[PDB]
């Protein structure tokens, strides 16, 4: 399954 | 089917002042389908040679319609406008009043 | 500033009476500019904004033409969605179509649009991305199928993109004394006694263009949404729109009262009170 | 100015 | 043996045409087992592998909303990219994300993968440490900097070391029946006469699982690399892959060419000829 | 910007026999940006409802994707994909050959 993701470029 | 009942708007151009040339407006909105009659009317009779705009619609494609007349208000004078939808059992007359 | 184009169309069947009737009208912002009506005794596209008159006999022969070809497509379509829909030939049906574009103050495109209706009620519409279809229902689903085996977005795409932008851009050039100007309301106030007991104070907007306009009365500071009658802008046959916002007050408490305006054609938003 | 156009429903 | 979990990811943006297109997969080694499509009606991340239809109900929401986030950041990132890269807002670009994990045979981590792309070009990339950082250029070196600020690589290893290993092994498992199986080529020779002087010897492989797979030609022994044409390996569209190796021949001397394959599904390497 | 031209095959799922319901496949990979327009071409025309794989790429980051469709092969009818991508002044069409 997913990773979260919790930053941005 | 989808029908909708015209809104219905009657006033001047220019804010009325007696003895000055302007026009009066019927301004139909809201409605479906699209046949509609309106007449302007003096002291009860009807406005011959009264134009109307060409048939548009709104985002939610119901239609309007501008229908209008040079006119001279007076104090004694009484104008209106008469409206014939699907929608009407009996047309509906919406009296002219210069405050509104 | 942002502006939008506009063609709207509508093609009404009349069985007995003849081939349907079709009516298109082309639109800058609030300013109708081109029409046509199949009922006219030659019908021809005809100007209806000074800006426009300039443009070749070409321009108008094309329009015409195109036109006159959308008049005909409208036709056989009413004649297709009786299909399927299943509806007798006897009853009068309803077909609506707009497009056009909107720019941005760069007058780069922000959104384009096409979208149709049948008897009043949604149909067909190109969704946002000019690529995708909304059907609102299976009869509509037959024409997406049809669509997207023909290409019909892409077609459109290019459209909304190059010349839909372009001619716009033109437009807002030839017209840049009226479609690049806003015309702020006039404002005042008026007091119509009810009784002695109390007055509907009446807050006009007139003469402003483009149309969006907001009209607020407050009591001390605090918003009389509940209890304002507001009418819907109505077009003064000029250009311009009218609009009013009505508060019934109490005798004697109309200082508390102020009306609010804002337009895009006023230096600063207004606020106004009943001056006796 | 308009587009033509070149399908039917 | 040894497997692969990836998740990838595309945003494209489209100036005038609504937010961006995102597209994400989910694999396992060649096999394709979710995704997702913003363009779809009310979007869901969808099966598209039959051992993963048995996650429940919130396996699907969380998935869904984890889409929908990265949709959202992308929006984002592409616009901080127009800023990083002294950018029009006129022009449609590109952005990729990858990352995932590959176990060996005792299923224990290999090597974990998160890496961006920009208009098709590196942009950043975890190292094999899954500690620091390759920024292909300026802007990337600024994602870099507020990476490091914000400990994304110890959050990256955590999730790589962790779940990535944990639920790719239990895929593998509730996916035994084919994560676990190899497909071995069917393999044929044809024979393509070019004129009476030489002919085509064509080298067939069919129906293989994984894509993994080498097709040489020899002449005698010696390696024809050289003369022959190999095509890239193709999808079936049901699992299976397909690829072919073709070279030319003087007519007559067919059977001094031998084909051979190997394939990890074959119970031993192939040796192939013509047969008339 | 970078742009790379697509790579296109066209080839069935299963070998071509006459009469017998195959897939006709067109593959287009190796190129750079995604957008893309593929069609399947039975004797010149457009074969509708062709489906299509879900954007995915390589390492390099190019994509890829499968263009789709069921398809009865005969001696006579002629299949074909045609394909436009902005690296391509115009559209580029590929005959089916059942030898490749």
């Amino acid at each position: 399954r997913r990773k979260w993701r919790r930053w941005h470029l | 089917m989808i029908q909708r009942t015209p809104k219905i708007q009657v006033y001047s151009r220019h804010p009325a002042e007696n003895g000055k040339s302007n026009f009066l407006n019927c301004y139909v909105s809201g409605f479906h389908p699209s046949d509609i009659e309106v007449d302007l009317l003096k002291n009860g009779e009807r406005i011959e040679k009264v134009e109307h705009s060409d048939l548009s619609f709104s985002k939610d494609w119901s239609f309007y319609l501008l229908y209008y007349t040079e006119f001279t208000p007076t104090e004694k004078d009484e104008y209106a406008c008469r409206v014939n939808h699907v929608t009407l059992s009996q047309p509906k007359i919406v009296k002219w009043d210069r405050d509104m | 500033g942002s502006h939008s184009m506009r063609y709207f169309h509508t093609s009404v069947s009349r069985p007995g009476r003849g081939e349907p009737r079709f009516i298109t009208v082309g639109y800058v912002d609030d300013t109708l500019f081109v029409r046509f009506d199949s009922d006219a005794a030659s019908p021809r596209e005809e100007p209806r904004a000074p800006w426009i008159e300039q443009e070749g006999p070409e321009y108008w022969d094309r329009e015409t033409q195109i036109c006159k070809a959308k008049a005909q497509t409208d036709r056989e379509d009413l004649r297709t969605l009786l299909r399927y829909y299943n509806q007798s030939e006897a009853g009068s049906h309803t077909l609506q179509n707009m497009y056009g574009c909107d720019v941005g103050p760069d007058g780069r495109l922000l959104r384009g649009y096409h979208q149709d209706a049948y008897d009043g009620k949604d149909y067909i519409a190109l969704n946002e991305d000019l690529s995708s279809w909304t059907a609102a229902d299976t009869a509509a689903q037959i024409t997406q199928r049809k669509w997207e085996a023909a290409r019909v977005a892409e077609q459109l795409r290019a459209y909304l993109e190059g010349e839909c932008v372009e001619w716009l851009r033109r437009y807002l050039e030839n017209g840049k004394e009226t479609l690049q100007r806003a015309d702020p309301p006039k404002t005042h106030v008026t007091h119509h006694p009810i009784s002695d007991h109390e007055a509907t104070l009446r807050c006009w907007a007139l003469g402003f263009y483009p149309a969006e306009i907001t009209l607020t009365w407050q009591r001390d500071g605090e918003d009389q949404t509940q209890d304002t009658e507001l009418v819907e802008t109505r077009p003064a046959g000029d250009r311009t729109f009218q609009k009013w916002a009505a508060v019934v007050v109490p005798s004697g408490e109309e200082q508390r009262y102020t009306c609010h305006v804002q337009h895009e054609g006023l230096p600063k938003p207004l606020t106004l009170r009943w001056e006796p």
